[PDB]
């Protein structure tokens, strides 16, 4: 109820614009169709799924039920990551457990060294929903059986081959990806399951090419080599000034997205992506979240800094951002209750639940910073049609 | 009260140890030999040091290095003979330990073993060669070395289940807590160690000449000064071993004399390991294995395989697997004793007795008389194994380097030790269970 009085709010019934043929994604010239290709054909310009569609929560409930016909390794490497395909032809991206839950990534870890944790995919959907940004794809949660979901139902050789027996007598398996893919790395189940997080598939490039940017905040990914922008205090003065970071509409969508990134701390948004079909004049897909959520005794200020130089915000986000810190509607009670519902729940160790509003006040606080020394009218856009 | 100084005031750690030695044929090290070896490397070390230092523009300030024979390394050294490494309550090594504890370093560089692996990285390969780990050899102002292996696990921590042995870790309180199990054994087999907090930065990177050492010391997010294995870090397969932030605590063990005195011979174990996911060697199946082994030289001499026994017995009691090779002295011959060198990997799991450490003596069935005495010893309460354990640790820096499931590991791994001399007796009789050789 909580939950449910958030959609009940005024700021949560602001329609997107009309669309027209040109801003839908995949024109119908539907009722037997699956769930993800539902999810498919709803995507418009300014949005991935609709804030009451009966679908995206039907969607959620096949990720975690619905049987699984074949399992293939990702193409290249970076991180072990999973396709599989259900018996309704839907695909989904899979991310296994990799670490635990009270487990905090060691301080001396910079940025690139960090895991993926299934728990930062699941909670980036629930967060990026409650935000009412919907830039993410539906992940939800599942206890996979590694047997007959995993080994026994895929052809990639070179997966199957790393499907051992441990000295627990446990079924252990690694894969062949780039980063932490070997036999000390290897995911294991006790005795034969384990728990990831299966993100349900964009539409193939085949019939919806996606654009692919490179964030002008992008880190070093280098020790002792700093970005630029951590030695030059205006640095996004050269930002609202380069080709397409000049218009309004995306010198904000940044803003949208690194207050997101702050608040789960995913320092590894290096890139983002549009959808093409639709230009520059659109919303940003929120992928790869997964760097998120790994310590709740920390909040990394270095990825405010888009924030903190820029300083402009929507309105919208921003009286937003206030309503989730006031305890009637509070941050942590929202999200709690949004992903009790995961089959995998509880997704997030407490304190990361509590963190997600400490960082909102600093966020927030953050704000007033940039709008007494710029002004209020030019920090924040307006929407109010 | 201390039931540590009881044990070495028994009549057991006091009666003469036969035979007995002549000299100069049952000491490996030749005096005369030695010393001028060491004082030619010594001569060396301080020509090839200021050349660097010149390069480098430091003043040479300070005299050059002097090799004094009342170093602790060269007595250690010179006191080798063929009852053992050491000496039984011996002053040098007592000295020995207190010097690797305290004196300052020289130098550090990647060892040997490595670095004559010349590249050499193979993601794929599940059992890398061990030479790619994380391990340095520091030299001290007396000249003498010791190897340096680094905390890699909490004391509280064991090899999570699901790891197999060959990527278990690599602790230096097992390195440390397998010399005192040593003495304690009267084994007298392992080389001394102590624990140590080294100030990484001051006592490592800035005293090699190792360009790539050099390289591979970064600092962390969290400034702290870390440095690590170049090849696991490349594969991903462990991190780094950062200080708080300089301070990092590890285990020196005492370097056995030059290779150019007295020569080694890497023998591989009967007992080893497949070395694989699956798949098990024929001991792992056959009972009637010893049977094979016996008829083999040079096991026919039934003294080399007693030598083995020992050691199936020290492992199993550290819970090491990782015995693939066995050293020895060539010197000494097939009955010389055994080397137990890179005891890294035992204590481990606490909760876990692994019985196939045991084997040799399992299906062997046959245990040296004087082992076989002080293992029936440490079983009794006056001078129980884990209480003179305790005892002998706490005069480490790095106490406690055994957390107390493991000392209580030990009494209970020596009953079934035990339980195996007195099982497999009523099976053969004390005829060939025990033997009772000088
Ligand atoms: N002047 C130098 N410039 C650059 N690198 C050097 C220099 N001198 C030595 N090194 C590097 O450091 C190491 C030198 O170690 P050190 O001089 O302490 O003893 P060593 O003679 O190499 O070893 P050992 O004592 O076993 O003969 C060499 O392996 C070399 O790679
Ligand atoms: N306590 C120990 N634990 C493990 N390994 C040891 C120990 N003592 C010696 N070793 C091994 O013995 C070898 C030492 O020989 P090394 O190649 O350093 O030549 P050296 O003995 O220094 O002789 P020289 O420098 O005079 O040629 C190293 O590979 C080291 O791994």
């Amino acid at each position: 109820s909580l939950l449910a009085r958030l959609f009940e709010h005024p700021l949560y019934r602001v329609a997107v614009p009309p669309l027209t043929e040109e801003d839908v994604l995949f024109n119908v010239n539907v009722d037997s169709y699956p769930n993800w290709l539902k999810f498919h054909i709803g995507i418009n310009r300014y949005e991935l799924y609709s804030r009451h569609n009966p679908a995206i929560e039907a969607l959620l409930h096949d990720l975690s039920s619905q049987r699984i016909t074949s399992v293939a390794m990702k193409s290249g490497g970076t991180q072990l990551k999973l396709i599989m395909t259900f018996q309704n032809y839907g695909q989904a991206l899979f991310k296994p457990m990799k670490q635990t839950r009270e487990q905090e990534t060691p301080p001396d870890f910079f940025y690139f060294s960090d895991y993926e944790r299934h728990n930062a995919e699941i909670a980036a959907f629930h967060l990026d929903r409650i935000l009412d940004f919907r830039r993410v794809p539906p992940v939800a949660g599942r206890m996979v059986n590694m047997t007959k979901e995993i080994r026994d139902v895929t052809r990639d050789k070179k997966l199957w081959r790393t499907f051992f027996i441990s000295p627990a007598n446990n079924i252990c398996f690694y894969g062949e990806c780039s980063y932490y893919c070997s036999t000390e790395h290897a995911l294991c189940g006790k005795p034969d399951q384990i728990e990831g997080s299966l993100a349900a598939f964009l539409p193939d490039l085949s019939l919806a090419k996606r654009k692919t940017w490179r964030n002008p905040w992008r880190r070093s990914y280098h020790k002792r080599k700093k970005a630029e922008w951590e030695v030059d205090p205006d640095y996004c003065e050269e930002v609202k000034q380069t080709p397409p970071y000049d218009s309004s509409h995306r010198i904000l969508d940044v803003m949208d997205m690194t207050i997101f990134d702050f608040l789960m701390g995913n320092m590894d948004r290096h890139h983002y992506e549009t959808f093409e079909k639709f230009g520059n004049e659109t919303f940003i897909i929120h992928l790869d979240n997964g760097r998120g959520f790994g310590k709740y005794s920390h909040d990394e200020l270095s990825i405010l800094v888009p924030l903190q130089q820029c300083c402009r915000i929507r309105k919208s986000t921003y009286l937003r951002l206030q309503l989730l810190a006031k305890e009637e509607y509070k941050l942590s009670l929202l999200m709690a209750e949004s992903l009790r519902g995961d089959q995998v729940a509880p997704v997030l160790y407490q304190p990361h639940l509590e963190a997600l509003d400490r960082r909102l006040r600093v966020v927030l606080k953050a704000v007033r910073d940039c709008v007494e020394r710029n002004g209020l009218h030019s920090v924040v856009d307006d929407d109010l049609d | 009260s201390s039931k540590l100084q009881a044990l070495f005031a028994h009549p057991l750690y006091n009666v003469p140890e036969e035979p007995p030695l002549l000299g100069a044929e049952d000491s490996l090290l030749a005096s005369q030999e030695a010393l001028r070896y060491y004082r030619r490397k010594v001569a060396r070390w301080n020509r090839r040091h200021k050349m660097y230092r010149e390069q480098m523009n430091l003043t040479s300030l300070d005299p050059p290095l002097q090799l004094r024979l009342e170093a602790s390394w060269v007595q250690f050294h010179l006191g080798i003979n063929r009852h053992g490494l050491y000496s039984r309550s011996s002053p040098v090594v007592s000295k020995l330990l207190q010097d690797m504890r305290h004196f300052p370093t020289i130098s550090a560089d990647y060892s040997q073993d490595e670095k004559a692996l010349l590249g050499a990285c193979d993601c794929t390969q599940i059992v890398k060669p061990s030479g790619v780990h994380l391990k340095l050899v520091l030299r001290f102002s007396d000249f003498g070395k010791a190897m340096f292996k680094p905390m890699r696990q909490q004391r509280d921590e064991e090899t999570p289940v699901d790891f197999f042995y060959f990527i278990d870790f690599q602790r230096h309180n097992a390195e440390i807590a397998a010399f005192h199990l040593d003495r304690i054994l009267d084994f007298r087999r392992v080389p001394p160690t102590v624990g140590r907090i080294v100030n990484v930065t001051k006592e490592i990177l800035e005293v090699t000449k190792n360009e790539i050492l050099q390289s591979v010391f970064f600092v962390s997010p969290a400034s702290n000064v870390c440095f690590f294995a170049k090849c696991p870090y490349m594969c991903k397969t462990e991190y780094a071993v950062c200080g708080k932030p300089h301070l990092l605590e590890g285990s020196l063990s005492a370097f056995l004399p030059s290779l150019n005195l007295a020569p080694r011979l890497s023998v591989p174990n009967p007992w080893i390991r497949s070395y694989t996911l699956a798949g098990k060697e024929e001991w792992e199946v056959n009972p009637l294995y010893c049977d094979t082994v016996k008829q083999i030289y040079p096991y026919n001499n039934s003294q080399r395989l007693l030598n083995v026994i020992d050691m199936a017995i020290f492992d199993f009691l550290i819970g090491n697997m990782d015995r693939h090779h066995y050293e020895m002295f060539t010197k000494f011959g097939d009955d010389g004793f055994l080397i137990h060198l890179d005891n890294a990997r035992g204590f481990g799991r606490h909760s876990h007795d692994e019985i196939s450490i045991l084997s040799p003596l399992s299906q062997c069935c046959m245990i040296k008389k004087k082992t076989l005495l002080h293992l029936q010893l440490l079983a009794q309460a006056d001078y129980r194994l884990s209480d003179v354990m305790r005892e002998s640790l706490l005069e480490d820096q790095l106490s406690p380097v055994l957390t107390e499931p493991h000392l209580l590991a030990l009494d209970r791994r020596l009953q079934t030790i035990l339980r195996t001399v007195e099982g497999c007796i009523v099976a053969h009789g004390q005829q060939s269970v025990i033997v009772d050789g000088p």
